[PDB]
């Protein structure tokens, strides 16, 4: 299963 | 690592709808892209309006590719959501973050096992008053409706004063709340 904390995903946004 | 996109567990369409009353509403509903990486959703969020910014009468939905964002779907006619209903004072202070805050769930598999259950989730703006829910599978099943009810008003970050309720699509399609938390 692939799952993504808040932490990484909002890192992720630029 | 240092090239590869961040997938994710499911492929996404988003969709908008926008009122136009000499259509059927499902005629009104637009695919506006699919994604299925972290990046791509980024790419996909960041060129799009607010929700705050809609004009009264349109959606956003988020739902799982191959599961249209309407009760009459397989997967989504023996469902139910989980609905926020927004002030016109939350348009401001809560809307755009609760709905973030939603796609993240769906995006990153916030539910566990339970994820699964999960359609999709839609933004209602409304003059009246903006609502967001998430839309999962099956109202029978108790434990998993339930834990993504739990896990949701916690990832909004709702205080214990706040109850939110969970309305089949069965009794909203003719409403009462099979669960709230
Ligand atoms: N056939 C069909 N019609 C839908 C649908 C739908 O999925 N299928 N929806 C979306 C919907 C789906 C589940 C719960 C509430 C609303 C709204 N409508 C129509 O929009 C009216 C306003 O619903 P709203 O989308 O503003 O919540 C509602 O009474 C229906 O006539």
């Amino acid at each position: 299963r692939i799952i993504y904390d808040r932490k990484f995903l909002m890192e992720c946004r630029n | 690592e240092h090239y590869i996109k961040h997938p994710l567990q499911n492929r996404w369409a988003l969709w908008f709808f926008k009122n136009d009353k000499s259509k059927t509403w499902q005629a009104n509903l637009r695919l506006i892209s699919k994604f299925d990486t972290v990046e791509d959703f980024w790419a996909l969020y960041n060129h799009i309006q607010l929700s705050s910014n809609l004009m009264p009468g349109c959606d956003y939905s988020l739902f799982k590719d191959g599961i249209e964002p309407m009760w009459e779907d397989e997967k989504n006619k023996r469902g139910g959501r989980w609905l926020i209903t927004l002030n016109k004072q939350q348009r401001r202070s809560d809307l755009d973050r609760f709905w973030l805050e939603t796609l993240l769930c769906l995006i990153g598999e916030s539910f566990d096992d339970y994820s699964d259950d999960v359609c999709g989730a839609v933004v209602n703006v409304r003059a009246k008053g903006d609502k967001i829910a998430i839309w999962t599978t099956e109202c029978e099943n108790r434990e998993a409706v339930t834990h993504i009810g739990r896990v949701y008003k916690e990832r909004l970050g709702l205080p214990p004063k706040i109850v939110i309720g969970y309305q089949s699509h069965a009794d909203t399609a003719t409403t009462k709340n099979r669960f709230v938390v």
